[PDB]
RNA sequence: GAUGUCGGCUCAUCACAUCCUGGGGCUGAAGUAGGUCCCAAGGGUAUGGCUGUUCGCCAUUUAAAGUGGUACGCGAGCUGGGUUUAGAACGUCGUGAGACAGUUCGGUCCCUAUCUGCCGUGGGCGCUGGAGAACUGAGGGGGGCUGCUCCUAGUACGAGAGGACCGGAGUGGACGCAUCACUGGUGUUCGGGUUGUCAUGCCAAUGGCACUGCCCGGUAGCUAAAUGCGGAAGAGAUAAGUGCUGAAAGCAUCUAAGCACGAAACUUGCCCCGAGAUGAGUUCUCCCUGACCCUUUAAGGGUCCUGAAGGAACGUUGAAGACGACGACGUUGAUAGGCCGGGUGUGUAAGCGCAGCGAUGCGUUGAGCUAACCGGUACUAAUGAACCGUGAGGCUUAACCUU
RNA sequence: AAUUCCUUGUCGGGUAAGUUCCGACCUGCACGAAUGGCGUAAUGAUGGCCAGGCUGUCUCCACCCGAGACUCAGUGAAAUU
RNA sequence: CACAGGUGGUCAGGUAGAGAAUACCAAGGCGCUUGAGAGAACUCGGGUGAAGGAACUAGGCAAAAUGGUGCCGUAACUUC
RNA sequence: AGGACCGAACCGACUAAUGUUGAAAAAUUAGCGGAUGACUUGUGGCUGGGGGUGAAAGGCCAAUCAAACCGGGAGAUAGCU
């Protein structure tokens, strides 16, 4: 189904009536307003393109200003696109609210994970550290061997090595939605979602049923 | 960790293809004295953004 | 949080004083034994007229950890020692007839009713 | 943050009394024995207080039946019914962790007598 | 990594950073305009400006706390006798950074750090 | 020059030390 | 004119003659548990004692502890116990020097990566006027494990003993992704105690040094042992197998025509990258509409006026980051520092007064100080401008405006 | 057994499990009496084994502090080919 | 080599200490002839660490741990 | 009193790690052995190459030792490359 673009506010804790702790993550979902609807006639597929929040007038460019001003809508912090399910039909300029999630029971949260920088193989791939002593020369946290001998005679593609970790799109699935409250524009989902505080999130209804 | 064949001067010029210096070209003109200076820096006489600063 | 070579205390009158955990049961590569968990023990110290003797390979159930337990609200219970109640290899509901010290609520699982009944606290 | 703090300050207990480390405290806790719901009491020395608004906790140490039991209690949780201070101790620390090593006549603390 | 961490290491240990910030804070209180490198001029704000905030209010305890820092009687005399009642209405921003090119020996990006008024 | 460096050659590299002065 | 040797560690990767899980035939297969054979390589496939050991034996697990290839994979990745240097000794052989594919104690393991490869991240040009975004998905990668309990049901089966297929749900182990709310670790940038000594004229209070001097706590950030989640279901085409109808071959026959089931294998379904997919795609939006020369007269060069959208540059920076890159912001400004209030942490500051002969205690006082945290505030620094980028975008053909 | 090939001989002790270790047996391939035999208090940066304590050695790594590694300015090699 | 090496004699302060150890200092002498930043993997030199405590390994290698004066007390064996 | 015990200078070099185109053609750091003696050190002297000296390893005799170094025989010889 369609999703809602929110902001990660942080995490907190809801106490239940029977003395059980639920770890909740707070997502502030403002008015997600449609800027463009796409169909098989003009575009080849069915989708909507939403935006959220608000943005400075002097830094939004004139192609973006024309794209928002065709819909008569105020500019937002970004543009996202969601794929329709042929039961839903929407028009341009409709605000989609958090009250959509009142009966969804489980969500999938897609975010951009925290950037670890140039990580090593121990941190990135859960490799085993070698011996800290018993003779070991300059090779405590090194990857070890990366191949065989003269047969193949090369490193294979998809070898686990050092490099960039995080700062990447990841989706966490089947999170029990705890509380949907539109008076505060809030979604409270059980568990932890990717990204730092203040980062864009996409919230979809789940697919694993 | 040593070479088996000497690299060419073609490959040497291809390695130095990114060693080039970006010239500045963005020198600002002070409004009071009309002196050329770096952007966001003081002048050789020592003005910055019109009003008088340090010395010398 | 019990693993191999862990020296535990004994929390029944079966006879042994200090046991050693030689295997944590219930799975392949299983590292740690909590409080509902079955371990395989050997005996390292006993009493001279006890029911069990030194160097017997038998089972136990860990009833007090030093790492603790966790409750659903986020409240740990750290004891100041590791203690197991010694079981039998086939016929459970243990060898001992007393239990020294308290236990936790995680032994209320239809298979250790005698330990939670005989326990002085919890 | 204003969202988070405004969402946390409507679950906080408004009547939790003031107490310090070293204060002998009886915490009463709801336990679920089958389908019965009963208070049990846990009396001991408070050895640590961590204050974070809703995320506050405090550590209570006692000696049961041979050895030391330490329970960390979530302060604003609905599993604790009451926190009653019996004796008021006199220490100079915020964390009384050295009492983990001291037992008996050496683990006595004073009384805050004013 | 370095997430949300403040404080330049400045290729020194903690002892040398503390002593060098102390000497450079004394030199900026004394001469009211000094010339240093740009990261040291930016870390000098966090050292000098709480001293002027402390020296807004004169007391014996504030003087012994400003002498626990900066270790000089003439510097704390100028803090509580001159720089306190000149910056008594200005709420922060007691100093100014002005970049002044580079240095002849190591191409270090230099900067003048000065007080706002300086009475010169 | 004269530092040696192999287990046993007349002159190789090797981080050991009884064979090796070029 | 050198291809470094056994074993261990780290990291693997392929084959199937399959160890477990999945499907099926036969069984001297009642059930459970087996035996054998066919298919199937998606995933998984133990810790110790001994020994240099590979192996093996043992102990306790496990769904299972597979068999092989890879220079008996892997020393420009590590080790160096074995072994094949120089010392010494035993047994033995030899008159002896010495020797033993017998034994014992001791015995140095270098390389700053040029090219290919691989993991990451960028610059340039291209994509046919330039530009700012959002996508489509050709293709590629990740993942794919399984126990136990309960219900079905002590029902089917069985002399008893015992004890299910199919299906459903819960709780675990191992692995993986995310995260910091909790519980902890760290926290030489915060607070306090204390030893020795030096200094600030001295007392008092401090600071420097002694591994942060030694400790005790601890904010943010990072983090696991902490807590959320995942492995799917479903579909399509199938393997072995089971067939339906049915001739050749009056019958029979799963096959020759045709048709239907059928597994963790394969194509999807879930996640992630992805138009340099040169087959360079699509969609939305924005901007550029002035004239003169020369000649080898065209997809030519030069000159004036012009300098758009946008981009870079510079600066303040970031839970982004080796550097580039990416994100926020630049006065129409909360981007950073400071400041104000708070929060947190430490634990009742200094000075004065009272008491005690004095160390010290008590009051002021839950005091003072408080980093990276939260909410605000233009006080300071983010300068007007300059720089790049242009001036309507080729040819041929078809179709619409206007059958 | 610093000696024993078969061999990890057999029994006992230590261990949950001991090719090493300690005691003993004698079937000494191939001990043996100043090229010394067997003991032996003290001694050994000597060799083998076991235990208490203690620990990042390990399960299994986490964070922090400095010096390099990275960027900028100055200088500027080498093996190899 | 303006090289982390080697090189005999003499002088020998204060406080704490048994002491020429060591720690902080005086007289005196230096800051070691490339710096400025940033705060990745990995390497080196260190600090701390939940629960377990040799399970590591050829082997407790390396770390951790013990550590001072006075006094009480101290086994087998012995060449006393 | 003692080839006594502990421990600085001083004399050594047991273990680890670093370094291995090193700061160093054998060192540094942290622990380590002896430390009134068969000790160690300054200065001078003597022993000379089939020789010296050796608490003995074929060790040392100027970074060279199962026979030093320099010159000569000498353009030794080389069925080998």
């Amino acid at each position: 189904m369609i999703g809602l673009v929110g902001k990660k506010v942080g995490m907190t804790r809801i106490f239940t009536e029977d003395g059980v702790s639920i770890p909740v993550t707070v997502i502030e979902v403002e008015a997600n307003r449609v800027t463009q609807v796409k169909d098989l006639a003009n575009d080849g597929y069915r989708a909507i393109q939403v935006t959220t929040g608000a943005k400075k007038a002097n830094r939004v460019t004139k192609p973006e200003a024309g794209h928002f001003a065709k819909a008569g809508v105020e500019a937002g912090r970004g543009l996202w696109e969601f794929r329709l399910a042929e039961g839903e039909e929407f028009t341009v300029g409709q605000s989609i609210s958090v009250e959509l999630f009142a009966d969804v029971k489980k969500v999938d949260v897609t975010g951009t994970s925290k950037g670890k920088g140039f990580a090593g193989t121990v941190k990135r791939w859960n490799f085993r550290t070698q011996d800290a002593t018993h003779g070991n020369s300059l090779s405590h946290r090194v990857p070890g061997s990366i191949g065989q001998n003269q047969t193949p005679g090369k490193v294979f593609k998809g070898k686990k090595m050092a490099g960039q970790m995080g700062n990447e799109r990841v989706t966490v699935q089947s999170l029990d939605v705890v509380r949907v409250d539109a008076e505060r524009n809030l979604l409270l989902v059980k568990g932890a979602v990717p990204g730092a505080t203040g980062s864009d999130l996409i919230v979809k209804p789940a697919v694993k049923a | 960790a040593v070479q088996q064949n000497k690299p060419t001067r073609s490959k040497r010029g291809m390695r130095r293809s990114h060693d080039a210096l970006t010239a500045v070209t963005s020198l600002s003109v002070d409004k009071t004295s009309g002196e050329k200076h770096l952007r966001h820096h003081i002048t050789a006489d020592g003005y910055y953004r019109g009003r008088k600063v340090i010395a010398k | 949080m019990i693993q191999e070579q862990t020296m535990l205390n004994v929390a029944d009158n079966s006879g042994a004083r200090r046991v050693m955990c030689i295997k944590v049961l219930g799975g392949s590569h299983r590292r740690y034994a909590g409080v509902g968990d079955i371990i395989k023990i050997t005996i390292k110290e006993a009493i001279p007229r006890g029911k069990v003797k030194k160097g017997d390979v038998l089972k136990a159930v860990v009833v007090r950890t030093k790492k603790g337990v966790r409750r659903p609200d986020g409240s740990v219970i750290r004891f100041d020692g590791n203690a197991c109640v010694l079981l039998n290899n086939n016929s459970e509901q243990p060898i001992g007839t007393r239990i020294f010290g308290p236990v936790t609520r995680e032994l209320r699982s239809e298979k250790f009713m005698k330990i939670i009944s005989l326990a002085p606290e919890v | 943050s204003n969202i988070i703090k405004q969402l946390e300050q409507e679950q906080m207990k408004q009547d939790v009394p003031s107490f310090r480390p070293g204060d002998t405290v009886e915490v009463k806790v709801w336990v679920v024995e089958g389908s019965k719901k009963r208070l049990q009491a846990f009396e001991g020395v408070v050895i640590a207080i961590r204050n974070r608004g809703l995320h506050s906790a405090f550590t209570v140490r006692k000696i049961s039946n041979g050895e030391g039991v330490e329970r960390v209690f979530q302060t604003h949780s609905p599993v604790v019914d009451s926190i009653s201070v019996k004796r008021r101790g006199a220490v100079r620390k915020a964390k009384l962790y050295y009492l983990r090593e001291r037992t008996g006549k050496a683990a006595r603390i004073k009384e805050r007598l004013n | 990594m370095r997430h949300r961490k403040s404080g330049r290491q400045l290729n020194r240990n903690s002892s040398h950073r503390q002593a060098m910030f102390r000497n450079m804070a004394g030199s900026l209180v004394r001469h009211e305009i000094i010339k240093t490198t740009l990261p040291k001029a930016k870390e000098l704000r966090r050292v000098v400006e709480p001293l002027i905030t402390l020296a807004k209010t004169d007391s014996v305890a504030n003087r012994r706390l400003a002498f626990a820092r900066t270790r000089d009687n003439e510097i704390v005399a100028k803090l509580f006798n001159e720089l306190g009642p000149r910056f008594a209405s200005r709420a922060g921003g007691y100093t100014r950074i002005l970049k002044c090119g580079f240095r002849a020996g190591d191409n270090a990006p230099m900067a003048y750090i000065e007080l706002v008024d300086r009475s010169e | 020059t004269c530092a040696r460096c192999d287990s046993x050659s007349r002159c190789g590299a090797x981080g050991k030390x009884s064979g090796x002065a070029s």
